[PDB]
């Protein structure tokens, strides 16, 4: 009468199914997230985690900073979160030229997990078309963050 | 991985065959000790360093040296 | 099996990080590389070598151009008791406003550092005297270092 | 490919002249895809429309007398509202002839009209001599950009005192460009150290 | 410049040569580095 | 100046000591006489027969670049204080206060290190606090040195393995992974790091104070 | 043994909680062993992973990622419960491989049926020296 | 057909009566054919000099106004000192991997680097006693004058 | 039955316990409007390429560092300086 | 503001005092690199220049890096 | 009003309590690597515990390293 167990009846495996994973909320919550869905072409992945990413990392930069002070300018210093974007992009692109080598293809291990195919983002087109659509949507969420810091009304 | 040899000084006692965790040493039949017996190593690849098999040797010199060399999965001991 | 340490397949098929950072330790041992000869072992001394030589002259042909650009060379001629040498300029975003009035030394319309490689003395011992000798000295240096 | 830029330069292996204007120089390798170089030169060429037109943009009113010699919008008839009328009409524009050069290659035409040969002409030698003219007026318009050096002398201006003294009147030495003749000195040892190197290179 | 040209720098030098080697070039030497460590 | 030219004796002969005891018994010794069949710069040769750690010629070097930082240290505190006595036209501060280890500490450490931590204080700043802050940097890269010189691998590879079942058994950071796996420094690197930011401190520490107690009182 | 027993599936695993330490990403992309032995009775052995789990009377069989792990769970068993057991590597193909005991009489044995490797006919101290041995590639041991 | 022969001067530098076995025979064979010991009689003369350097520069300034300069003299002599250190160390380093790489006994049997490596023990234990009176005494008489 | 030789992509771990496989998340056209937008971005050599155009942004910016007034290019201050650094000397 | 400084730097120190002596003892018995640490002993140098290096594997030798920390906390 | 003996007092307890808590951390691993037998501890306490080392030490490890980040780098 325990909440925990093993997963799949195997218990040799480091994975131990605790009441954190168990719980449907939790399990229903992370699968309807932007990264998990496989389905959604990965442009699309790409533009939602991009747009999320980019307005939060705007705030603790706009809050906190050299030119915090200086009201008009304070507006302004967000943009080096657009330059924070532009690094993570760029690093982003560098991950995907490295991890799925063109020598290394699919790395072995079709993955069973109950009846469903691989993810195309773990391709080598794949990575790049992520890296895009992350670049378009940090690019346009900063930019909203800025837009929307000015018209907030009452803020 | 790391180079195993076994010198003619062995005396056939089998304590690093007792000794190795990886089972990479074997006992032989040799006809130069009294015991008619020599340690041999055919899983070299198997060989991870720990140098247990120095420790248990008694004679002096050693009669099986462990001369560490290039990493692999398996040398490095890595579980991941 | 990447192909970073090109002089050492025992690195090269090593599936960790320890083929990163012993690439970068086994990079001179030119003695213990794949496929070393004698012969060949000397001619890449032979040229390491003169790759050191070229390093140590644009690294003396810097400093010249450095004190010719923000060192008060010409103002240390004319007093070498009372004035202070000038290393060179600072350029940092990141200083603040008394920083910046603090760090200004020796007669400089900008932040400087004093220098402390005793190369002002030298200099005006061996016979430069100009903000100009030390300019066309510092090309002839970065010439010699190309060569 | 068989004329070649300085003397007899080996040209580059990605170059095999299948390019209409291979002139057998392309330094640092910055193009060698298959795919990458075709879009570098449909860029090329689209420089060289919007410079030829430029060169000729600034001809014409320079050789006339009118103001803007140096710097434009003296009066004008529409403020900063024109502008936003500018990049609309352009995005436009730019969205239909990417959309076109996807499909085709060597976008040449006006809104969306794939191919644009109104005049019928176009053959080879008319490529040719586009990418020519386009890349003599790249390097024209830089001389009237570098007006600069030359101050108040416009384009035609700086003509008609070349004219005048043709020996104190030059990049050389009537400008204030010394460094110019160390480039044409490392312009000209660069093409023997090639030659030099790649022979030393046996 | 004047009388003096052989290596006189121009006065935006350091706001534009610190900008570059110290976040440009750690950069692209970083990014062509761990593209040469991967296969 | 007798006592610290004995000292600077002792530092001389204590390097050569270790230098050339690691050069001639480099090839073989009693507990490893095929210590030449091994290399130049090995681990060790297992806990067996007692244990030998450090037991290479590139160990004994590892050990003797201390003491060579030791010596060095010795020969320019003494410079630096005769000449720091000598230019202030106070001669016979040195000469009678220089006997005593304490007198060393006060007059030396403790005076001349006034105007170097004043570089920046809540009441401001000045052109000697570049030199305070690097005075406080060489203090930071030695304590991160004396971490890879006590601490030894193995308690560090168990670390290094709980990391990575965090990262595989993790959501939403599942999804990246490393080309290479992550393992810990080897024994020889943890000796040549932890060599290397001790060097470093003591090099940086010593020139911060150096310039701005020079500096800061004189021209 | 007298032939390889080959490692067959729908074996009694041991009961046993959800452990933490094992079968990672390695033990499904590159390789993985696997341990069988027989129990005589119900008892409780202690894994080398965790805690302890009880023993299934019958075969058993249980899954490792390094092949220390199959080797400490096998002089375990063979010196605290007297047992005969014999593990088999696994490759990402599904390749099973034999490994304890090869010859299968046990690696501590002579039996006479094997022939030594790596073996210098030399004593130790014979060894040529480093000098000797130059851009050949090989070591004096090696020799 | 004029001058010296290096392999001739060191051949023919050995002592009668037996004081040095075989003297310098093939010293020339072992010092050429090798480049560890090149490199470690490099680093103990450039390591040597560099300490010559800095004891003459603060005794003997040779640059004008640099006496008067105090923190310039400080800032010589302890850079000066640093590297001379350094390389002095790596010297003997150097001397010990060519002890491992390229040392053949058989070559040099009997000479002078053959003749120094059979009383290693009465070599290194001469040098514990040195060192064990220097540390002894010195931080003797300092504790005590403290 | 623990373990399996030819089913080994689900004995051993080779699990998806967090994805869903659907082809609709957002509405129709929304998808269109940003397939166009991240088309020309989409390889690696052309983001790569992006951002090193767009890595003159720092030295442009710096360059229009006039508006923030920097304490870097305002001034140093005549009045005030440390050029009576030292009491030994007046400067040095 | 400066004691809740102080007080995040004891509640740091108190964290890695505990991370190093619990690890100790969570993996005294045998962990995942050596499996059979229980057999080894508690007092025990390492386990040879095996696996890269196992120096200070041993439950004593993270008491003996936990009194370090101790030390650096109080 | 006897400042001495008051901070002498402080110090010296505080420095026998720590030393006395890494003795603790030091005898529960001289525990279990003697005293523990895995035939009395089944699904116990200290059962699970062993088994779900991994994740309490990469907590932990967590843990540490954020507040080393947070109260260090202020
Ligand atoms: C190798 C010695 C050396 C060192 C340690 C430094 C260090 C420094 N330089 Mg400097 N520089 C040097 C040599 C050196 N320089 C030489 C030889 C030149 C003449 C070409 C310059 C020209 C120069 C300028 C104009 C500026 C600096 C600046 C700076 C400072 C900021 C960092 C930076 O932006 O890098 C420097 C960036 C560079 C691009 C210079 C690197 C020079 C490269 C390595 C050689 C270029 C080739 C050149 C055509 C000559 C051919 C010789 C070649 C074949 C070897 C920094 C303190 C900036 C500053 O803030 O001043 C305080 C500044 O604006 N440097
Ligand atoms: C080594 C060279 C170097 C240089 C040149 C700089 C330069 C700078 N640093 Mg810095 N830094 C460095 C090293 C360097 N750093 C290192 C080694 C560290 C680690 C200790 C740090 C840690 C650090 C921190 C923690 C911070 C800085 C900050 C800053 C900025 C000063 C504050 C400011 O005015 O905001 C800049 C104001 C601007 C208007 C600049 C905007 C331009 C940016 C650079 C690019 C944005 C354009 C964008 C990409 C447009 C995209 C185009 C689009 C069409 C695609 C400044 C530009 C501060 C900062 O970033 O401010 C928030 C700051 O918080 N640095
Ligand atoms: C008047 C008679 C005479 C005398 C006194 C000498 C004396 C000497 N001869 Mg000579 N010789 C002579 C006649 C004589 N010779 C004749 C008639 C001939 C024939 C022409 C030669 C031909 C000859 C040759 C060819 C050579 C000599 C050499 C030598 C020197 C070394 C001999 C030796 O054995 O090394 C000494 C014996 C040792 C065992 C060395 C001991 C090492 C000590 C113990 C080390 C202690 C160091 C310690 C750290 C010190 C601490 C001090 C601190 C400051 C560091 C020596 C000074 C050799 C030479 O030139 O060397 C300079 C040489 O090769 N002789
Ligand atoms: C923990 C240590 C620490 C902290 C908290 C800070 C904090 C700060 N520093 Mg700083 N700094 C540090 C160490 C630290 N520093 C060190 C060691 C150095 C020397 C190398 C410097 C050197 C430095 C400089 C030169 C400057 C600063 C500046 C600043 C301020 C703005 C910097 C910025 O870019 O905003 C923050 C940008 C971010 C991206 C923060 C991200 C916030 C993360 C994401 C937490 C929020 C989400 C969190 C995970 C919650 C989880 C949610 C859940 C759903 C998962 C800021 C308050 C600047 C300043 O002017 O100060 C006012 C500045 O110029 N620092
Ligand atoms: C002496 C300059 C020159 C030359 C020889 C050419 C030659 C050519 N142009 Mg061209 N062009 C030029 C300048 C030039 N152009 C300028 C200044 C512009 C800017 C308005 C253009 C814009 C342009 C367009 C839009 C097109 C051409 C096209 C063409 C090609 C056929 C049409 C024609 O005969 O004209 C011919 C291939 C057509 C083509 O498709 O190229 C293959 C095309 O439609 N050109
Ligand atoms: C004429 C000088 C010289 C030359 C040509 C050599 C050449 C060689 N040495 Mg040697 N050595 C020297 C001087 C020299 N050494 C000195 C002065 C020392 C005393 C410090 C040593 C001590 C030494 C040892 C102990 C060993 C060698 C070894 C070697 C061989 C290969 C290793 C190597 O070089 O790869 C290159 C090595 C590196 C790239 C490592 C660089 C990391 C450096 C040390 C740290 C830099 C400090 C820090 C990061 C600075 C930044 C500060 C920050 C604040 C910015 C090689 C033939 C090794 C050998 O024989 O093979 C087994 C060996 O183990 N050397
Ligand atoms: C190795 C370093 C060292 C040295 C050389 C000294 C030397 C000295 N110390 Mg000192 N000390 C030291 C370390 C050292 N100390 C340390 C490390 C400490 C801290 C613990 C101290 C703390 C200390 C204190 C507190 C004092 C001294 C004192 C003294 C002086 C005492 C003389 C004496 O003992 O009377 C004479 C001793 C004897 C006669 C012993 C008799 C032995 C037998 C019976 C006789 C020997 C045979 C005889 C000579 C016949 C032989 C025949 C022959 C001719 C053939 C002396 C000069 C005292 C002093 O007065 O300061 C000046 C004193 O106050 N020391
Ligand atoms: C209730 C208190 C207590 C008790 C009863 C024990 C009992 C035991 N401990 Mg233990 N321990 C304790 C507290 C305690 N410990 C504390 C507080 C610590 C943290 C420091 C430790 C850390 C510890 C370790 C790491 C080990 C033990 C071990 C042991 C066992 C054997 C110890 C031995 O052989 O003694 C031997 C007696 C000595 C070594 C004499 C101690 C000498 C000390 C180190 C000198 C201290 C200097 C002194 C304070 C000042 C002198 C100055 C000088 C000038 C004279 C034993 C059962 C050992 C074991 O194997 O367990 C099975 C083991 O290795 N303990
Ligand atoms: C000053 C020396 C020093 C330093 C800095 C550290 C630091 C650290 N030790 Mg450590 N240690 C030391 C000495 C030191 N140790 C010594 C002498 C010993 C022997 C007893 C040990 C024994 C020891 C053990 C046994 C353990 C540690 C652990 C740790 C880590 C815990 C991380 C944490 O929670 O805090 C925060 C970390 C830091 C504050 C590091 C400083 C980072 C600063 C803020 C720089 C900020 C980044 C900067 C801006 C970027 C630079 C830019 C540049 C790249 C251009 C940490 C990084 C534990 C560990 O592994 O972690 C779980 C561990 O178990 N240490
Ligand atoms: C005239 C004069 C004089 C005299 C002088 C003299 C007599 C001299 C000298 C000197 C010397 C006496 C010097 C020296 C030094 C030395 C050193 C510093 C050393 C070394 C060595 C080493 C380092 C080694 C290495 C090695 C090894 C280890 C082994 C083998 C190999 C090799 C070699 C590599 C007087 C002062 C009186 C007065 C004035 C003048
Ligand atoms: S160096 Fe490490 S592995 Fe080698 S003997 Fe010492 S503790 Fe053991
Ligand atoms: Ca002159």
């Amino acid at each position: 009468q325990q909440v925990i167990q093993p997963l799949n009846g195997d218990p040799f495996v480091g994975m131990l199914e605790t009441p954190v994973t168990s719980a449907p909320i939790v399990a229903n919550y992370l699968s309807n997230l932007p990264a998990y869905r496989t389905g959604v072409a990965p442009n699309l992945r790409g533009v939602e985690i991009g747009l999320a990413h980019g307005f939060l990392l705007a705030g603790p930069f706009i809050k906190l900073g050299p030119l915090r002070d200086v009201p008009g300018t304070a507006e302004v210093v967000g943009c080096m979160s657009a330059a924070l974007v532009l690094i993570l992009a760029l690093c982003l692109s560098l991950y995907g030229n490295a991890a799925f080598q063109n020598q290394p293809s699919m790395g072995k291990k079709t993955l069973s997990g109950r009846p469903l195919p691989q993810d195309p983002l773990m391709s080598e087109e794949g990575w790049a078309k992520f890296a895009a659509g992350f670049t378009v949507g940090g690019l346009s969420g900063v930019a909203w963050a800025y837009i929307l810091t000015q018209v907030c009304l009452g803020r | 991985a790391h180079v195993v040899k076994i010198y003619d000084t062995c005396i056939g006692c089998t304590q690093c065959v007792r000794a190795c965790p990886l089972d990479v040493l074997e006992m032989v039949p040799w006809d130069g000790c009294k015991a008619a017996q020599m340690a041999s190593s055919p899983r070299t690849e198997d060989c991870v360093g720990c140098k247990r098999c120095e420790t248990a040797c008694p004679t002096d010199f050693l009669s099986v040296r462990v001369y560490l060399g290039n990493e692999s999965t398996r040398s490095l001991g890595l579980a991941y | 099996t990447k192909l970073f340490p090109k002089f050492s397949q025992g690195l090269a098929q090593d599936p960790s990080t320890r083929r990163i950072w012993y690439g970068l330790a086994t990079a001179h041992d030119f003695e213990s590389h794949d496929g070393m000869t004698e012969e060949n072992l000397y001619q890449k001394i032979f040229a390491s070598h003169f790759g050191q030589l070229a390093i140590i002259f644009l690294w003396t042909s810097g400093n010249l151009f450095h004190v010719a650009w923000q060192g008060n060379f010409e103002q240390w001629v004319t007093d070498p008791i009372h004035v202070r040498p000038i290393a060179h300029a600072i350029w940092d975003p990141h200083f603040g406003q008394p920083a910046v009035e603090a760090f200004t030394r020796g007669g400089a319309s900008g932040p400087v550092n004093i220098a402390t490689s005793g190369v002002y003395q030298w200099w005006y011992t061996i016979g430069l005297r100009s903000n100009q000798e030390l300019y066309v000295s510092s090309v002839f240096l970065a010439l010699v270092s190309a060569v | 490919l068989p004329a070649i830029p300085l003397a007899d330069v080996q040209s580059l292996s990605y170059l095999d002249g299948h390019l209409p204007g291979d002139m057998g120089f392309d330094p640092l390798h910055l193009g060698s895809g298959v795919l990458s170089q075709d879009w570098l030169r449909y860029a090329e060429v689209v420089h060289g429309r919007w410079a030829m037109l430029g060169v000729v943009g600034c001809l014409t009113p320079e050789a006339l007398a009118m103001r803007g010699t140096i710097p434009p919008e003296r009066g004008v008839e529409d403020n900063q509202t024109l502008l936003i009328i500018e990049i609309a009409v352009f995005s436009f524009l730019e969205s239909k002839r990417y959309e076109g050069y996807k499909k085709t290659g060597e976008g040449g035409f006006i809104n969306s009209y794939p191919f644009d040969p109104v005049g019928l002409n176009s053959p080879k030698h008319a490529v040719n001599e586009l990418q020519q003219n386009g890349r003599l007026a790249m390097l024209a318009f830089l001389g009237f950009a570098s007006t600069a050096a030359v101050n108040g002398q416009g384009p035609i201006e700086s003509l008609q005192t070349h004219i005048a003294d043709p020996a104190h009147n030059n990049v050389f030495t009537s400008s204030v460009g010394k460094e110019s003749c160390v480039f044409v000195a490392v312009l000209s040892i660069l093409p023997m150290l090639i030659e030099a190197n790649k022979a030393l290179g046996k | 410049a004047t009388e003096g040209y052989p290596f006189v720098p121009p006065d935006w030098a350091p706001a534009l040569f610190v900008p570059l080697t110290g976040l440009v070039l750690p950069a692209v030497g970083m990014a062509w580095a761990f593209t040469y460590i991967q296969k | 100046d007798f006592l610290v030219h004995h000292a600077i004796a002792l530092g001389l002969h204590t390097t050569t000591l270790i230098l050339v005891k690691g050069a001639l018994d480099a090839r073989g010794s009693k507990l490893m006489p095929d210590k030449k069949d091994f290399g130049y710069s090995f681990p060790c040769d297992g806990p067996g027969r007692g244990g030998t750690c450090d037991i290479s010629a590139y160990d004994a070097f590892y050990l003797a670049v201390f003491w060579m930082l030791n010596t060095i240290g010795w020969v320019t505190f003494y410079w630096h204080w005769k000449h720091l006595t000598l230019w202030q036209g106070n001669v016979s501060q040195f000469d009678e206060s220089s006997t005593y280890l304490m007198g060393w500490l006060r007059d030396y450490l403790w005076l001349n290190s006034s105007q170097l931590i004043n570089g920046y204080n809540p009441f401001g700043m000045n052109s000697l606090s570049v030199w305070a802050w690097t005075f406080l940097f060489g203090h930071l890269v030695y304590a991160t040195g004396f971490m890879f010189l006590i601490s030894w691998r193995g308690y560090w590879q168990e670390l290094i393995e709980t990391l990575v079942w965090a990262h595989e058994k993790t959501p939403l950071a599942n999804l990246v992974y490393w080309k290479d796996k992550p393992v810990a420094l080897s024994i020889v690197q943890a000796r040549l790091v932890g060599l290397a930011h001790f060097s470093v401190g003591y090099i940086f520490t010593y020139a911060a104070f150096l310039i701005a107690s020079t500096a800061g009182r004189f021209g | 043994p007298w032939k390889q027993p080959e490692l067959d599936p729908d074996t009694p695993s041991p009961i046993f909680g959800g452990s933490t330490g094992g079968l990672l990403r390695k033990a499904q992309v590159e390789e993985f062993y696997v341990i069988t032995w027989e129990s005589p009775k119900e008892q409780i052995f202690e894994m080398p992973t965790g805690g302890a789990a009880i023993m299934r009377k019958g075969p058993n069989l249980l899954k490792f990622a390094r092949k220390e792990q199959c080797m400490a769970l096998t002089t375990q068993l063979r010196s605290k419960f007297r047992q005969t057991p014999c593990f088999y590597r696994v490759y990402a193909d599904g390749k099973v491989q034999y490994l304890h005991p090869k010859d299968g009489v046990y690696p501590e044995k002579v039996n006479a049926g094997r022939v030594g490797v790596n073996q210098n006919m030399r004593s130790i101290g014979k060894n040529v020296d480093p000098i000797k041995v130059k851009f050949t590639g090989s070591a004096p041991f090696e020799i | 057909g004029i001058g010296h022969r290096l392999e001739a001067i060191l051949e023919a530098h050995t002592p009668p009566a037996g004081g040095l076995g075989a003297g310098h025979k093939g010293l020339f064979h072992t010092v050429n054919n090798s480049l560890h010991f090149q490199l470690g009689l490099a680093l103990a003369s450039v390591g040597t000099i560099t300490s010559l350097v800095a004891q003459h520069m603060y005794s003997l300034p040779p640059y004008a106004y640099l006496a008067v300069d105090f923190t310039t003299q400080a800032s010589l002599y302890t850079h000066h000192q640093y590297i001379a250190g350094f390389i002095m160390c790596g010297a003997f380093a150097h001397g010990a991997i060519f002890f491992i790489r390229d040392y053949d006994p058989e070559q040099n049997k009997g000479n002078v680097l053959a003749r120094v490596l059979d009383h290693k023990e009465a070599i290194i234990s001469h040098l514990s006693w040195v060192s064990l009176f220097l540390g002894f005494h010195t931080l003797g008489l300092y504790v005590h004058n403290d | 039955k623990y373990f399996d030789v030819q089913d080994l992509e689900n004995t051993t771990g080779a699990w998806d316990l967090y994805g869903v496989d659907e082809m609709k998340r957002y509405p129709g056209l929304q998808e269109e409007f940003f397939q166009r937008a991240t088309d020309a971005v989409s390889r690696r050599e052309a983001l790569n390429g992006f951002v090193a155009l767009s890595a003159g942004v720092a030295s442009i910016a710096l360059f229009g560092k006039g508006a923030s007034t920097l304490e870097l290019p305002i001034g140093t201050k005549g009045p005030r300086m440390e050029k009576t650094e030292n009491g030994k000397g007046g400067i040095l | 503001t400066s004691d809740f400084l102080v007080h995040h730097i004891h509640a740091f120190t108190i964290h890695v005092t505990v991370l190093i002596l619990l690890k100790g003892v969570l993996f005294a018995r045998s962990s995942r690199l050596i499996p059979d640490k229980a057999n080894l002993g508690f007092r025990f140098p390492c386990d040879g220049p095996g696996r890269g290096g196992t120096c200070q594997v041993s439950a004593w030798d993270h008491v003996f890096l936990g009194l370090f920390w101790m030390y650096n906390s109080l | 009003t006897d400042y001495g003996t008051q901070l002498s007092l402080f110090t010296h307890h505080m420095w026998i309590g720590g030393f006395c808590v890494v003795g603790a951390g030091a005898h529960a691993a001289i525990f279990m690597v003697r005293d523990y037998d895995p035939t009395n501890n089944y699904n116990n306490l200290l059962d699970r515990v062993i088994r779900h080392r991994d994740a309490i030490i990469s907590h932990l490890n967590w843990v540490s390293i954020f507040l080393g980040f947070h109260s260090f780098g202020l």
